[PDB]
Formats: C-alpha cells, structure tokens, sequence
C-alpha cells in the first residue's frame, strides 16, 4: 500500500525496520512453517494495510533479511501471516523462531494483484508449490469480500501429497464452499498412490467452475508451469487480458535500489521490487527470458 | 543563463576561495596514468586536462563501502549509521559523468529516497569541466556530451582563461562572493567557445546514431560474438565497479565478537560475480558467464523512463579499465553491423 | 623477509640506499620488538605468575597485559605501516618497498615509541624480579653477529663468539656443522664439537659494549643478572633488547626523515650470484644462503636460531633434570618446560 | 557456552597467531570455552568433545592424518582455517615426489618420524566451512566467529580481490605495468593490499570456487604481456598448487 | 518484443481488417505533391512512402477547431461539449511524428489532463510506419528517428513484405486476431531490417551534433541573422500551424443572434501574429516581427524535463511548407557557425 510514515519511518530512512513478534508457529510441511505476526507498536498494527500478493522483508537479527509474501487476507487487521520454506542460511535460523520472539520487517513491497480492477468478475486461482501462499492471500480477500466476486476456484497442486500447502485448511473449506460458490481442486503430479487427485493443473483448468470470457487468472508457482499453463487457458477461451502471474529474483533491498532483481531485456528492462512481482500475460509473452 | 569569465591567472585563487565553502575533491594523478577524485590540500595538484578517474564520482554519494546500521541482537534493535555531511565541492567533473549524476539520482531519489544517498546528494556542489575526447569516449553517441543542469558551476576552455556558467543560486553566490576575480564575456571568447566547440566534435573517434541498439541487441542474443567475448571474460568486475550508472550493491550482516552487537555493510556489487543472480536451492538466473557478460550489456543498453538516456553514458571506462582489452563499443558496432 | 632480501641482493651485486636500509631496520626492529614482547608477556610470565593461561590472567595481573597488549600493537603497527602486515610483509620487495608511507605517519611512530619507552622500562624491571634457577649454571658458547657500524645492531658481515674468536658471515659452513638425529625433524648444530647458544643473552655478552643509551645504564647497573652462563638470562636480555630498540629505532627514523622524499624501490637486474647474509634474529642468528642462476634460485641454505639452539637446550634440560631428578612428575615437567621456554624455541623455524 | 578447539598441524602458526593478537579475542573468553588451544594454553586437552573445530596447516605427517580423523570424530562443525589448511599452502607448490626433497634436504639419515606430501585437510576429513588467507584476516576470523556465535555460518566468497581493489580506488598494476597479479582469480576479503602496496596479487587467499575461477581468461591476459606457459603456471600454483583446473585451464589457451 | 513479419500480399487485407476496429485514418495524396491524414474508404489510397503530412498527427487529438462550451448568459451556465470517441486507428505516422504526440502528451496531460485531449487520445491506435528521409528530414539531429514507445504497431520496410513491432496489447490484440495474415521472423528478415537502417541513416542530409545550440541561441540574441530572416518572413504562421509540437490556441466566445446563447471555441494559434504576446493598454511583449521570429526559435529548442528531448523533432514541415523559402536548419546550423 502507499502508508506514510510507517513504510519510509519518521527518520525517512528506507531501510528502517519495525519491531514485530510471533505469536503462532504451525508446520505445514516438513521444510515449510506458517507463522504468525504482530507489530509490537500497536497503531502500526492498527494501520498497518497491504495488497494481495505484496511481500515483505524479513529481518532477522544478525543473519539478514528475506523477501517473504503475505499470505493473510489484508482484512484481518492486526495480524498478518508468512509462510516460510528452510532453504537456506536465514531460513534455517527462521525456522527456530518459537512464539513470543521479536522479529524485524518492513513493506509491503511491490504491486499486489489488481483485485480492485476484479470486481464482478470469476476468479481462477492456479498455485503451484510455494505459491499457494500469495494466492492464499487472494483466496481469503476473496473470500472477505464475497459479495464482490463471482465464481472462485482454486487449483493448488503439488509434487508430493504431504507437500501440499494449507491442505488440512483448503480440505476442511472445500464443504460449504462447494456450496457457496467455491471450488477447490488439489492435486499431485509425482506420486501415484496418492489417494486424491492427480495430475498437472492444465488438466483441471477444465473442471472448473468460471465463466471464460469474464475470469481473473492468478498463477503463482515456477516458471516452468506458466507456458503449459498459458496454452490450456488460451484454448478454453480465457482472454489474455485477464491472465496474471508472480515471478521470484534475488532480492535484497525490495525497494529498487540493490539491482538483483531484474528482468527483461534492453527492450523493456524492468525490476521486480518496482515493476512486480505481479506480471501481466502479454509483458510475459512480449520479453523471453523472463520464464527460466 | 549567467556567463562569466575567469582569467587564467585567477584559476588558483578562485579554488584557493572555494576552499572555504568546505572540502575540496578535485581529480588528482595517482599513478603515471591514472587520475581519481581526492581531497585537495596543494591546489596545484589539481589536473584540470584529464581523459577519466580510476573511480567514478559516484562514489561520494554512494559510497563504495558504507555501514548501514548497528545493531543490538538481544532487543532487536537497528540503528542508522548516518553522520553530519558537511558541504563539498566536487570539481572537474565531465558532462558524461554530471549525466552518470543524473541517472544515478533518478535510481537513489526514486519514490523510496535513499537516505544515505540523500544526505550526501544535497550537501555536494557539482563543478564541471570542459574535457577532449580520447580514443575511449563516446559521449557523444549516448547524447551526454553537453550538459543541460545538474551542475552548479561549470568551466569552459578558452585561451586565455574560463567560461563560466551558473546554473543554481550555489554557483550564483559562488560567483558573487568572489566577483573580484571574475570578468565579463565579450564576443571574442563567444567565438572562442565555438571554436572549442567545433574542435570538440570533430576530436570524436565514433560518429554515428544508435537508435535501434536495443532492438538489434535483443534480436541478436543468439549471436557467437557473446561467446567469443565472453571466453575473453576475468569475471573481475572492474566494469560495474567504474561504471558510474551501476546501482548493484551487496548486503552482509558482520555479528561482533560478543556475539550481542553487530553491523550491517553496504558495498557495490557486479552482476559478472556467480551470485548476483543465484536464488537459492541451486538456480541462477544468469548461470553461465557468457549470461552475464551479456546481461550487462543489457543492462547498461536499457532506455531510462526518467531521463531518455540510455544508463550507459560512454566515458569508456570499462573500456579502458578492462584487463582482458574487451572494447564495448565495438562488440555494440558488431551488434549493429557497423564493423 | 629482510634476510631472505639481504641474500638476494648481495646474490645479484646490489646496494640498498641508507635510508631505504634504515627503514628496513625500522621493519626489522617491529619484529623483535613484537616478538620479544610477545614471547615475555605471553609465554614465560603466565607460569612464572602460577597460571596456565595469559587468557586467565585478565582480572589480576590486569596492567601487566595492558602494557603486553601496547608492545605487540606498537610492533604490529609499525610492521602494518612498513610492511604490508604484521605476518607475511608484502611491502618489502628486491630492492626497497613497494609504496612508502607518507611523513606524519613516521612522524607518529617516532611519537609512539617516545610514548613506549616507559612501558619498555616496566617490562625490564618486572622481568629483573624474577628468578634465574641456579641448577642450569655452567659455561656457554655464545655465538652472536658482529653489527655492521659502530652500534648495537641486526645486520653484520661476521659472526663473534664467547671464545674471543670471529669469522666471516659466508664461511659460516666451515666452522658449524649441521647433523640429523634420528628423534626431531631438525638439524642441530655443534661449534668446535660442542652445543652453543645463541638468542638475546648471547647478543648482550658479545655486543654488550656497542649499547648506547638507556639501554647502556641498565646495562651497566644489571650486569651481575646478565651472566653468560645461565640459560635463564635470556628474558632479561630480551627486555634489555626492547628497551634498546625503541631508542634505536627512533634514530633510524629520524636518519630517514633527514633524507625525505624517499623513491620506493631502486631497480634491481638479476644477475648471477651467490650471497650469505648473517642478520641477528629475535631468537639468534639467522643464516640465508642462496645462489641465483638466470633469475632463478639454484641453492637455498636456511639455518634457523632454534636449530642452533636445539643442542644447547638438550644439554641444558639434561643438567636441569638431573638435578630435579625423581621428584615429582608434575614438577620436574614444568620445570623443564620453563627451561625450555628460557630458549624461545620457534619449532616451525627449526624444520623449515 | 561454544567449546572451541584450535589445532596445529605442520604449520607456520600465523592462523593462531592472528587469532591471539586479536584484542576481541577477550570478549570470546565470556562467551565461548576454549577447549584446545596449545599455544595459549596449557591445560588443554586433544581428545575432547568440542563444538567448532579450528584446524591450521597441511597434513605432513601421518601422525596428522591420524589427528585430523580424531578430531573429525569429535567435532559437529570443522572448519580449515588458513591456505594451508584449505589448499595445501606454499608447501604444495613443488610437484616433487618426497623422497627427492628428502634426499635433497636431510640427506641420507633416518628421523623415525614419517612425513608425506603436503595435502589440504579437506582430502582426509570433510570440512565443513573454510577461512582463507595466508594469514586470514582479522576481519575473517571476527565474521566467522561471529557468526557461529549466533548461530548462523560464514558465506562463502565467490568474488575477486579486483571487487576491493576498485572500491578502494588502488591503481591497477596490471593494466599499468603489465605484473603477473592473480587478483581476478582470487578469492577477495584481503581489502586488496598488495595492489595497494603497488605489488602484484600471489594469491594467497586461493582461487575461487564453485568453477567460476577463470585461469584460461588470465592466462590469454598474461601470454599477450609476454610470459610463457610454465611462468603462469607457476605463479597460478604458487598457492593453488592442489588445484587440477590451473593446468588444464593453461593448457587451453596455449595449446 | 514482438516481432511478426506481415508478407506483401496480406497488407491490404490487413488494412482492411483494421477497418473492424473503427475508422481508419491513412495518409492519402490531396494534390499533386502534398499528403494529409484523410478518412480511408479505398485502402488502395493509402500512401506508404510518404515524406509528411500537410497537417500534424494532432488533429485527431489536439483538434484544429473545437468547441468547448455552450452557455446560457441567464442564469450562467457553461455545458462542456464532449462526444463519444468511438476507437479510430491512425496508420502510417512516422517516428518523428510519434515522439511530437509524445511531446503533446506531456504538454496536455501533465497536471491538469485536458479532457478534450485525453477523451480522443485514449481511444487512438498510433500504427507507425518506416520512412526514407528526403532533403528536409532532420529527426537525426533532435534523435526523434527510431521510436521506442507511444505506438502499438510499427510497420519496418522489408524487400518481401513488412515487420512488425508490437509494444501495447492493443497490437497484441490485432496481430492475435488476424495471425492468419501473419508469420514468423527469420535471421534474413533481421539483416533485411539492418540493410535498411544502414541505408536510412545514410540518406540524411545533415549528420551533426546539436548539444550546445540552446545556449549559442541565448549568446546570439543579437545577431544579423534574425533582422535578415525575419525581413523575408510572411508573418503567415504556417509554421506553427503545421507543427506537431506547437500548443497554442486562442480562444473566443461567441453570442448568438438571441442574445442569451452562444458557445466558447478554441482553434490553432500562432506565435507570429501580433496579439499573440499582446496585453491591456497596447504592450507587446514580442512587439516587432523579429521578436516573434525568434521567439519561434527560442520555443523549439527549448528542452522538455519529462521526455528529455527538445520541442523540435526534426519533420521539416516548417522548412517545406514556408512560402518565403526559410530554412530553419539553415539558420539553426548558421548559428552553431557550421555555415
Ligand atoms: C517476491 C518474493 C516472494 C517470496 N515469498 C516467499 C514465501 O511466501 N515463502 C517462502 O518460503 N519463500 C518465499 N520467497 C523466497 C525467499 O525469499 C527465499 O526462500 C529466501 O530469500 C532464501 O533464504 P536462504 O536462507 O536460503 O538464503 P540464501 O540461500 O542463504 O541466500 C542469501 C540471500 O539470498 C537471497 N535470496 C535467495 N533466494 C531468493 C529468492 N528466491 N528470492 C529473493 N531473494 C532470494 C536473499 O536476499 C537471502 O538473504 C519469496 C521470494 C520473493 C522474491
Ligand atoms: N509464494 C508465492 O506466492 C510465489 C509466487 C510466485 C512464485 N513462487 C515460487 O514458485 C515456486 C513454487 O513451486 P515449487 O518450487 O514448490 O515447485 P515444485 O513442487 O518443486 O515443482 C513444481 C510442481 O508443479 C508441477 N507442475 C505442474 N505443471 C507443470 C509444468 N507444466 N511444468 C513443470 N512442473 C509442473 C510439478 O510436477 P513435476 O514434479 O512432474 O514437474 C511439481 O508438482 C517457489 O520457488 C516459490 O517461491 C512463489
Ligand atoms: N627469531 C626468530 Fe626465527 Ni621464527 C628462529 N629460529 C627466524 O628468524
Ligand atoms: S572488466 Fe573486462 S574482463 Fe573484467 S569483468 Fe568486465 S568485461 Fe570481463
Ligand atoms: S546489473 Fe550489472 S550492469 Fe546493471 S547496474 Fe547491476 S552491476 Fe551494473
Ligand atoms: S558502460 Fe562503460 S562507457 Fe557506459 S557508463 Fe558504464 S563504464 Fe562508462
Ligand atoms: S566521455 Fe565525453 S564528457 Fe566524458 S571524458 Fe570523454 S569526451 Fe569528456
Ligand atoms: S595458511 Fe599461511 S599463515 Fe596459516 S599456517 Fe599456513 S603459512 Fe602460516
Ligand atoms: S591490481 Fe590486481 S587485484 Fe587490483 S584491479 Fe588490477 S588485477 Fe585486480
Ligand atoms: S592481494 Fe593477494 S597475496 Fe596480497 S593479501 Fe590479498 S589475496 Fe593475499
Ligand atoms: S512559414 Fe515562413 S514566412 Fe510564414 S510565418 Fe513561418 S517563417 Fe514566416
Ligand atoms: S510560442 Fe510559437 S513556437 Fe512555441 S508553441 Fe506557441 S506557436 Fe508554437
Ligand atoms: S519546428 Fe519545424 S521541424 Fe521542428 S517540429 Fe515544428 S514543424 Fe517540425
Ligand atoms: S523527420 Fe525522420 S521520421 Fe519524420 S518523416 Fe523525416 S525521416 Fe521520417
Ligand atoms: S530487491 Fe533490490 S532492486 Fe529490487
Ligand atoms: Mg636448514
């Protein structure tokens, strides 16, 4: 969002970190914890407000700072979610944060997707991996803001069947909201005996419940996915101006200046922090490189 | 625009004056070839012809090596490194290097302010200098060989002293203060001017238009250049490191011995070192060093919104200061067929 | 580094300048001031204090490590400063250094060793406290150089003895003789057929009447400490040394300063040769024998302190442990130890 | 409290050196146990259980080879501190067989002790994480320590020492005088001061990692300066003369 | 970006598949030597090698004559006249004419978006067109020759056919609805392409650099030159009215014949007519015609902040469509002293 003060400090010094505590700690897979947050100054977490798939930078102290995206609807004031995967140096000392520890972060950063613009409109989430928690995000605004958004499914797919993000939640949902106009689809692609579903989401994009020609497309998950993905959407009717997709570089600052999340080419050269990480479909199709 | 003359036997004593305004950081010789920007205590030091410094003048607002933060790790607490700036002067500096200043203030003074870089940025005076193209400069190809603004006082060659234009009211209350050593322009050093002027342009070794340098570029990515450049490549960054539009820096948190306190450094960074692009798990979105090399030239290519310019400016550092004799502008004239 | 340099150049026939040679001693001086402060604070005061640790004794003897801590800085310092770094020097390169420091920055090492003088002056009276074991008396071969100059110094062409005789520096082969025994990795040496000693004792009984300075009135009001014939005297003559290296030091500073501006480095061409340098090493006398043929080294001869000092040590713990023989186990080990720490044994130095 | 144990093999002892003349050498006594540290203290034992393990020198001795498994055994993080711990160090740059430097030093006489070739630690036991430098720097040996107080661990350097000579703004000797610096090849953190001194980079620090030290680019800059292929060679394997990548990577370019 | 190549028997076809999108404005042939953007009906009008228009690109956008309100002078009221734009498609604008919109973007939707122009521009589809220069082109020297946004397709001459840059998803969308006419880019349409910016940039007639002709313009106030151009000059203003970067209009309040409605139209004005700088009482602030004359100079060298590039893009229009036979690179280049 564009909150004053609060994003930039009085001090007008960027980089400048608030003071937040973890009050939740939930394994949802093995290298893979949900954590709850709170701002320890308590009108900053009455005023702190972000967008659907914006991300923040979390600092731990001494060990540095990571990118992590929001996976709490933006409705539940007070309190804000990160979902966090072990893959390395700071997210090994992330994992050992109990409740009631302190814990830095500043943002929101980037540009979330334009649920404002989605307004009277299906909506069709595709989450691949790790980017169930951006689209978990998506999902709880959606689910919030009922009235304002038509039809919903959720595609969320995996390799393995205890990789799968939010899979106890999305399973307890899926009653109710068949009922209310919601559908959720999960899936695994590397193990066949895995008792649910199976398969790739480009076989599921037909099992959904949304209207083609007026569907919002949300994908998140590698970038090796969106090209296959693209071609099944392209061909059951969803119009390209619709389809929007989230894409990951290294980052170190979030706010444009350290330069390691670029994109692109000389032709249209754009950074994630700035320009994302929220990416449209015809900016994916205009540049190659930016999938792989 | 306010023009006035500096008499050749003025030139020391006006800088002797400007000492008073702060410190001096004027382009001195360090080696038998090379020139950097160093403080000034002997004003005949000063070497007013010079072709490019060993470091960019960006490095007195973003400084190559700074300390962000300390910090206490018990009671998580981060602490900004800023100190009182006091006002300097920075003299000699070229056109292409006050349009370096330009683009880099557009990437530090962007919607997020850099503080660090904002605090040093307000309290520099930016004086220019006139300068004769050498065999590396192509200022003139990037559109960054005359300056508009960015400057508060810039000099101009004549035979017989300086022209002098105020851009700011700092260069006006330069000029006022010490008006005793400045004169009028008559039509002769107008004429002057443009002789230098004429004589400048036609000192140029490259004159032709870059427009479609993007374009070719990406349409040939595919091209064995890349390759053969790139088995040339020492991976040693010295490129990005003189480049005066390189934004790229790299984080590290230092914990003390005490294992409480601690800092958090800033210092520049090359996208030709293996992890400016590694993600995490093993993935690099510039795995090869011919991805890199060529990812430069990307980069340093690309159309500022901002401004217009291209980032590169065409000093010819990387030209001149690479080890391996990599010559930029010729693998771009290769790009557009000029060679 | 500076005896290896010395070899080089008197190898391919070149002579430094005076004050380039004056900033070498300069350099050398930070070493044995390091060293020898290091050696004294570090590793003979912890078990003559009765600990078993210099990082145990923080809270007690607290001015005692402060005064260690400002000796190895001031030596580390002046090495940083002329040297590239305190270990592995870089700056010193054939023929002078690589980039010389500006005038203020010599003008503060003068000031800082005017400064660590009193400190110098501390450690030789806390060191004159202690005790020199009477088990270990007996005559000694001292072996040291003959300082080139008219001053109590490193470099030197010849090679004095305890015995009254002196010979040169390159027909050093002629008179000691290098043998291995079948229990170290070092060669020990023997002079005339018998162990000898070099190291800071052996500097002050042969070179003794070369001091100048306060140096000297220590000298002269300690003397009766400083017999050559207990290994133990070593620590007080490495205190001594200190004190007389500081002053010295300041003088070369100032001989330096008189020649200002100073080029760095002289260009050398590598002609064929063969050159033995002799320069007297904290711990004794270091001997650097090499031949240059077509810019290439051809033969290396490198004959350490600690392996001359090898033989000397083993008698002497010989006589020492008969006298504290069977005794205690415990005791008759750490004093043993502390014997052989008397030597400033550098193991490395030894096998090389 | 960390236990941390120091231990020598066959070296110069600058690595423990460096670490004890290090005046925040006193704020590590409250907050780590020093286990084994011969050099400072006497009542250190080699056979404990110890957190960090800090090994110095190369393995020159068969008594070492038995030394580096014990303390592989009873280490959780081992880390090689030093170039001759991490590549074998100067007494790796000669490729002759012991028994030729035997002969040519000691002569015919017998030691009872048994030596061996000059190796890197990592060739007999798996080190964990490495400093390097020769000795490392100060500043090293304050991040490594550091960090392992927090808990965390070092990052690996994959950047030239060319990164710090441009940011202190050093003349290039091999753009100027056309000197044989290894900088470009290796490993920064040194804060270039050789180049600094106006001397040519040996590469003490050792050559990067991770396949991306580019000997066969260095060698084609040095043959257009005019030396020969058993000069770069030698130079390049000074300090990396455990590296099997110098010479096929030389062999390229002049072949 | 994209770049699908269109075969030379598929252009018309797919110019008459442009004609499902709305109106489409081409450049047609009025008389014998002169062209102007006119409505197409017959596609086989369409004129592709043209050298300019007679009228800017801004008529659609900026129009030459338009009404803006209509009032009641009882009970004052003011009703804004604004029609529906239904999407029109623009085809054939040249680069130079593409940077001029971009530089009447920025003039009239900068603070206060003009409703007018905003309500006509967003519903306009810039296909832009290559072009081969004749004696009056100097879009080189402004560096308004190659374009890098502001149109959705750009038309590239090949000997076989034509290619097409896509930079909006409006021309996403057309090349995707008619991707039948279209087909696939190989390596000799890439040296086709370059064939032909070799050949462009060798068939301009000036080739120098213009980096100091603002401040040799504001050193030369007084010159000869401006009382002898301006002695020729017709004070006809043809020169600003065929100028795709001039912003001046004139506005009048009409009453009609009832006495109490009427309406407020605006049209092109000219800064060489008398009242353009007049105020109450009879003072001009450009009172002679040499004033004006060179006030028209002074305007279009001027620098723009936001695009980077002077308010001149070089079409000629002012040089080929002056009865009196002025040059304005003419002058301009006798100012530089390049004549
Ligand atoms: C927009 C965005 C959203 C993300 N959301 C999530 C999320 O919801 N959950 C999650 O588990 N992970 C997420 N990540 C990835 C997360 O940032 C990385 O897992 C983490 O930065 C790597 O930590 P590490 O300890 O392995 O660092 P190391 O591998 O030791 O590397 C150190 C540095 O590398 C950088 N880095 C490494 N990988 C990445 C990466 N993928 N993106 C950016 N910087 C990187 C960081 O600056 C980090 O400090 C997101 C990344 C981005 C860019
Ligand atoms: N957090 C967010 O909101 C967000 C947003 C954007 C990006 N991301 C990033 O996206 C990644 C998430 O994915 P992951 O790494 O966890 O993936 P992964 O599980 O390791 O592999 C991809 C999964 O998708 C399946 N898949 C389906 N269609 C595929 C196709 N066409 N090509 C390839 N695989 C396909 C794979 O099947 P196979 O195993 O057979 O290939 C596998 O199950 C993380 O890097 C995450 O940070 C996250
Ligand atoms: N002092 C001393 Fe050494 Ni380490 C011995 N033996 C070499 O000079
Ligand atoms: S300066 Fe030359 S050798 Fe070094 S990284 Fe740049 S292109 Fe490669
Ligand atoms: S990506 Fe490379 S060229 Fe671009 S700013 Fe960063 S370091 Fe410089
Ligand atoms: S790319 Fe080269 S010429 Fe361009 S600004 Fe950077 S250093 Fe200068
Ligand atoms: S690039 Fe241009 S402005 Fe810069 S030094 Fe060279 S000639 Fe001067
Ligand atoms: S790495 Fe260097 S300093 Fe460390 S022990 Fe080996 S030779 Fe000595
Ligand atoms: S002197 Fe050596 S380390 Fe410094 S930039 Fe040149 S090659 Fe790199
Ligand atoms: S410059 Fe090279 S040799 Fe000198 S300290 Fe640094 S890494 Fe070691
Ligand atoms: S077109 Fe020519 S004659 Fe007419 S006003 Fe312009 S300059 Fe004068
Ligand atoms: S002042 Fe004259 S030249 Fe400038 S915009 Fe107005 S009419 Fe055009
Ligand atoms: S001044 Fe003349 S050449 Fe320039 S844009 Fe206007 S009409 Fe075209
Ligand atoms: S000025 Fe340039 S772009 Fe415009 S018509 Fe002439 S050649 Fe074409
Ligand atoms: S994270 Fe630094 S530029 Fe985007
Ligand atoms: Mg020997």
């Amino acid at each position: 969002m564009m909150l004053p003060k609060e994003i930039m400090m009085p001090n007008d010094n960027p980089y400048a970190l608030h003071r937040v505590k973890v009050l939740k700690v939930y394994s949802l897979t093995e290298t893979e914890k949900l954590f709850l947050f709170r701002f320890e100054d308590p009108e900053l977490a009455e005023k702190w407000t972000f967008k659907p798939g914006q991300f923040v930078q979390l600092t731990i102290p001494g060990v540095g700072e990571v990118p992590i995206s929001i996976c709490s609807s933006p409705m539940r004031k007070g309190f804000f979610e990160l979902c966090i995967r072990k893959a390395g140096r700071v997210t090994t000392v992330v994992h050992r944060l109990k409740p009631g520890d302190t814990v830095l972060v500043r943002g929101p950063y980037g540009n979330g997707f334009p649920v404002d613009e989605w307004e009277g409109m299906d909506l069709l989430l595709i989450a691949a991996g790790l980017g169930t928690a951006p689209l978990r995000s998506v999902f709880l605004y959606a689910m919030d803001n009922r009235w304002k958004y038509g039809n919903i499914t959720f595609i969320n797919t995996a390799r393995y069947g205890k990789d799968l993000l939010f899979y106890k939640e999305l399973e307890a949902m899926k009653d109710l909201a068949e009922a209310e106009n919601v559908k959720i689809i999960q899936s695994v692609t590397r193990d066949p005996n895995w008792p649910g579903l199976k398969g790739r989401p480009q076989q599921f994009i037909v099992e959904a419940n949304t209207n083609p020609k007026n569907t919002a497309v949300a994908i998140c998950g590698p970038p090796r996915m969106y090209k296959s993905v693209f071609e099944a959407l392209i061909n059951y009717g969803y119009r390209p101006e619709n389809i929007f997709v989230t894409l990951e570089r290294r980052m170190k600052c979030g706010i444009g200046k350290c330069g390691h999340c670029n994109v692109g080419t000389s032709t249209s050269w754009k950074y994630i922090c700035k320009d994302g990480p929220v990416f449209t479909y015809f900016d994916i199709v205009s540049t190659p490189g930016l999938l792989d | 625009m306010r023009y006035v003359k500096l008499p050749k036997e003025n030139t020391y004593e006006f800088l002797e004056r400007l000492k008073d305004w702060g410190k001096l950081y004027a382009p001195v010789k360090i080696s038998d070839k090379f020139y950097d920007f160093r403080e000034i205590d002997d004003v005949r030091k000063i070497e007013f012809h010079y072709n490019r410094t060993i470091m960019p003048p960006k490095k007195f607002f973003f400084k190559p090596r700074e300390k962000l933060f300390e910090f206490d790790i018990s009671k998580p607490e981060y602490r900004e490194v800023i100190e009182e700036v006091e006002p300097f002067i920075i003299f000699g500096v070229h056109a292409c290097d006050i349009y370096g200043l330009k683009i880099l203030d557009t990437v530090y003074l962007d919607e997020f302010p850099d503080k660090y870089y904002k605090v040093r940025r307000e309290k520099g005076i930016i004086i220019g200098i006139s300068c004769m193209p050498d065999e590396y400069c192509f200022c003139n190809l990037r559109e960054t060989d005359f300056a508009d603004d960015g400057f508060d006082l810039f000099f101009h060659e004549l035979p017989d002293g300086w022209l002098v234009r105020v851009g700011t009211p700092t260069g006006h209350r330069l000029v006022d203060k010490n008006i005793k050593l400045f004169e009028e322009v008559t039509d002769k050093d107008i004429c002057a001017f443009r002789d230098f002027e004429k004589r400048r342009q036609q000192a140029f070794k490259y004159h032709e238009d870059w427009g479609n340098l993007r374009y070719l570029l990406e349409l040939e990515m595919e091209h064995p250049m890349w390759d053969e450049e790139a088995d040339k490549c020492l991976a040693c960054g010295i490129c990005n490191t003189t480049c005066p539009t390189c934004r790229c820096y790299e984080v590290q948190d230092i914990v003390n011995l005490d294992g409480v306190t601690g800092y958090r450094e800033r210092r520049w960074d090359s996208c030709q070192f293996r992890s400016h692009g590694l993600v995490a798990g093993g993935h690099n979105f510039r795995p090869t060093k011919k991805d890199r090399f060529r990812n430069r030239y990307l980069c340093k290519n690309a159309y500022n919104e901002k401004l217009g310019l291209s980032y590169c400016v065409g000093c010819g550092r990387c030209t001149a200061f690479c080890p391996a004799n990599i010559s930029f502008v010729g693998n771009l004239r290769r790009i557009l067929g000029l060679e | 580094k500076l005896t290896a340099l010395e070899a080089a150049e008197k190898a391919v026939g070149f002579v430094p300048r005076e004050e380039i040679q004056a900033l070498r001693e300069v350099l050398y001086i930070g070493d044995m001031i390091e060293s020898h402060a290091l050696h004294l604070y570090l590793l003979v005061l912890p078990d003559y204090r009765g600990y078993s640790s210099p990082l145990k004794m923080v809270n007690e003897y607290k001015r005692e490590i402060e005064i260690a801590l400002k000796l190895k800085n001031l030596g580390t310092w002046m090495m940083d400063i002329l040297g590239s770094r305190a270990i592995h020097q870089e700056n010193a390169v054939l023929g002078g250094f690589g980039k010389l420091p500006e005038k203020s920055v010599l003008e503060k090492m003068k000031a800082e060793l005017r400064e660590a003088l009193p400190l110098a002056e501390y450690t030789f009276e806390l060191f004159a406290k202690l005790e020199q074991y009477s088990e270990v008396e007996g005559p000694i071969t001292h072996l040291a150089v003959k300082p080139r100059g008219d001053a109590y110094g490193i470099y030197g062409d010849y090679i004095k003895a305890s015995d009254g005789e002196e010979f040169p520096s390159e027909k050093y082969r002629d008179y000691i003789k290098e043998f291995v025994v079948e229990h170290s990795f070092a060669k020990h040496s023997h002079y005339k057929g018998r162990p000898f000693m070099v190291g800071a004792i052996s500097r002050v009984i042969n070179n003794a009447d070369l001091l100048y300075g306060k140096a000297k009135e220590l000298y002269e009001a300690n003397k009766d400490l400083l017999k050559g014939t207990n290994p133990f005297a070593n620590n007080l003559a490495q205190a001594l040394e200190i004190v007389y290296f500081i002053e010295r030091a300041i003088d070369l500073l100032d001989e330096a300063l008189a020649k200002w501006p100073i080029k760095p480095r002289d260009e050398v061409e590598i002609k064929d040769g063969f050159g033995v340098s002799t320069t007297e090493a904290p711990r004794g006398i270091l001997v650097y024998a090499l031949k240059v043929e077509n810019g290439r080294v051809s033969y290396a001869d490198i004959i350490t302190p600690t392996a001359f000092n090898l033989a000397m040590m083993e008698e002497h713990v010989r006589m020492m442990a008969e006298k504290h023989y069977n005794d205690d186990p415990e005791r008759l080990k750490i004093l043993a130890e502390m014997v052989v720490r008397a030597y400033d044994p550098c193991i490395s130095c030894s096998v090389h | 409290k960390v236990r941390i144990g120091f231990y020598a093999l066959t070296s110069c002892y600058g690595c423990q050196l460096q670490l004890a003349m290090m005046d925040e050498l006193l704020q590590l006594i409250p907050n780590a146990e020093i286990v084994c540290w011969f050099m400072i203290d006497r009542d250190s034992i080699e056979d404990e259980k110890v957190d960090i393990a800090f090994i110095e020198g190369s393995v020159s001795t068969e008594e070492e080879v038995e030394l580096v498994k014990k303390i592989r055994e009873n280490a959780k993080i081992v880390v090689a501190v030093g170039a001759c711990a991490v590549q074998g160090g100067v007494q790796s740059w000669s490729e002759k067989p012991l028994e030729e430097l035997w002969k040519k030093v000691y002569g015919d006489a017998k030691v009872k002790f048994q030596p061996k070739k000059a190796e890197p630690v990592s060739k007999y036991i798996k080190v964990d994480y490495n400093i390097y430098g020769c000795p490392p720097e100060k500043k090293d040996f304050l991040y490594a320590l550091g960090t392992f107080l927090i808990g965390s661990w070092p990052e690996d350097i994959d950047y030239p020492v060319c990164l710090e000579c441009r940011l202190n703004g050093h003349p290039c000797i091999l753009l100027e005088k056309g000197e044989p610096c290894l900088g470009p090849v290796t490993r920064a953190g040194c804060n270039a001061r050789c180049p600094g001194f106006g001397v040519a980079c040996i590469g003490c620090r050792g050559a990067i990692g991770y396949d991306v030290a580019w000997f066969d680019s260095l060698a084609k800059v040095f043959k257009e300066k005019g030396m020969t292929k058993e000069e770069i060679i030698e130079r390049m394997k000074m300090f990396n003369g455990h590296d099997e990548r110098v010479e096929k990577m030389v062999e390229k370019i002049f072949s």
